[PDB]
């Protein structure tokens, strides 16, 4: 039995251009536990990116937080990077400040 | 201690 | 007012890559406060939270060697359960577990919850009298009548209606400055032209703690649920959260549609509306 991530990639606060931030990335609702999610800036992956400790929610279904630090411009494109025994290929949710 | 101490065999 | 804390635990077999990983973290309501995890150098308890830090190092290797002998269980549960469904060596299973308590405004608990689950799929779970258990397959009912055979529940009733309870009181009063303060949303309303005739509402909550709470789009006070694009709850990263609900409006309707935001920290339910003046 396995199902798919749902991915979502925001901000932590309302984009100000040249203004320091964290760019999240929220991967939920997949099973099994083992998946690869990479944070990407201008389509290549950031050095540096942490996540939270893994844990699921009540219909066991995993969820996940990675987040780097990042500073929006108008010129930069951030993305996420997910793999998941679910999806046959890597599935890319580009960031949109409006969402 | 705040975790179940207890040890279950399935 | 109503509070809970719950443990999780994952133990996930790789094959040929070792040991099975053991992870337990601990949750007092939509707060972490610890952690474990097998694949660590030193493996030991840890804490994510500022209030849990207060403990003795005696609390803490108690907390490690609690989840040192946990890891070796379910490692061994790992094996038990590939001789109930008549598994191979080779395939990677999971173990979930979780339990926990939930306390009202007194404080005196509520429900005592053990739920344990196979392959991402219900196994044996603790009812709520909490002296019997309910099992989703075959495989669980031996497991069922051996749990039975040991008297497993009187432990966990036990634990549940008391270790649990004392603990949570005390995580509560400890961190009773972020765990019991209930940040509101800030909300405001945003505009999105998909077209000349066409847009978009997305209604915003952002920095609320706790998680828990309800947004919804009227048009003309008539509720639209059917119609609304409504995100999961999601992580700041700063230990509270963010949702927002969308809706495709036709030009010249915005005003016609409401916003509203329910929360703990919210005196009154807000209703807001598209403010472009501003």
């Amino acid at each position: 039995i396995q199902r798919t991530p749902k991915i979502q990639v925001y901000s932590r606060h309302p984009a100000e251009n040249g203004k320091s931030n964290f760019l999240n990335c929220y991967v939920s609702g997949f099973h099994p536990s083992d998946i690869e999610v990479d944070l990407l800036k201008n389509g290549e992956r950031i050095e540096k990116v942490e996540h939270s400790d893994l844990s699921f929610s009540k219909d066991w279904s995993f969820y996940l937080l990675y987040y780097t630090e990042f500073t929006p411009t108008e010129k930069d494109e951030y993305a996420c990077r997910v793999n998941h025994v679910t999806l046959s290929q890597p599935k890319i949710v580009k960031w949109d400040r409006d969402m | 201690t705040s975790t179940l101490q207890e040890q279950i065999g399935w | 007012g109503s509070h809970s804390m719950r443990y999780f635990y994952t133990a996930m077999s790789r094959p040929g890559r070792g040991e099975p990983r053991f992870i337990a973290v601990g949750y007092v309501d939509d707060t972490q406060f610890v952690r474990f995890d097998s694949d660590a150098a030193s493996p030991r308890m840890a804490p994510r939270a500022p209030w849990i830090e207060q403990e003795g190092p005696e609390y803490w290797d108690g907390e490690t060697r609690n989840m040192k002998a946990s890891a070796q269980t379910y490692r061994e549960n790992l094996r038990i359960a590939l001789r109930y469904y008549n598994q191979s060596e080779a395939g990677s299973h999971i173990i979930q577990v979780m339990y926990g308590c939930d306390v009202g405004p007194d404080g005196r608990l509520l429900r005592g919850h053990d739920q344990s689950a196979y392959d991402g799929k219900d196994y044996i779970a603790l009812n709520e009298d909490l002296s019997s258990w309910t099992a989703a397959d075959t495989a669980a009912q031996i497991t069922q009548r051996k749990w039975e055979a040991a008297r497993v529940a009187e432990q966990l009733r036990a634990y549940l209606e008391g270790l649990c309870v004392e603990w949570l009181r005390r995580y509560l009063e400890n961190g009773k400055e972020t765990l019991q303060r209930a940040d509101p949303p800030k909300t405001h309303v945003t505009h999105h032209p998909i077209s000349d005739h066409e847009a978009t509402l997305r209604c915003w909550a952002l920095g609320f703690y706790p998680a828990e709470i309800t947004l919804t789009w009227q048009r003309d006070g008539e509720d639209q649920t059917q119609d609304t694009e409504l995100v999961e709850t999601r992580p700041a990263g700063d230990r509270t959260f963010q949702k927002w609900a969308a809706v495709v409006v036709p030009s010249g309707e915005e005003q016609r549609y409401t916003c509203h935001v329910q929360h703990e920290g919210l005196p009154k339910p807000l209703t807001l509306r598209w403010e472009p003046h501003h």
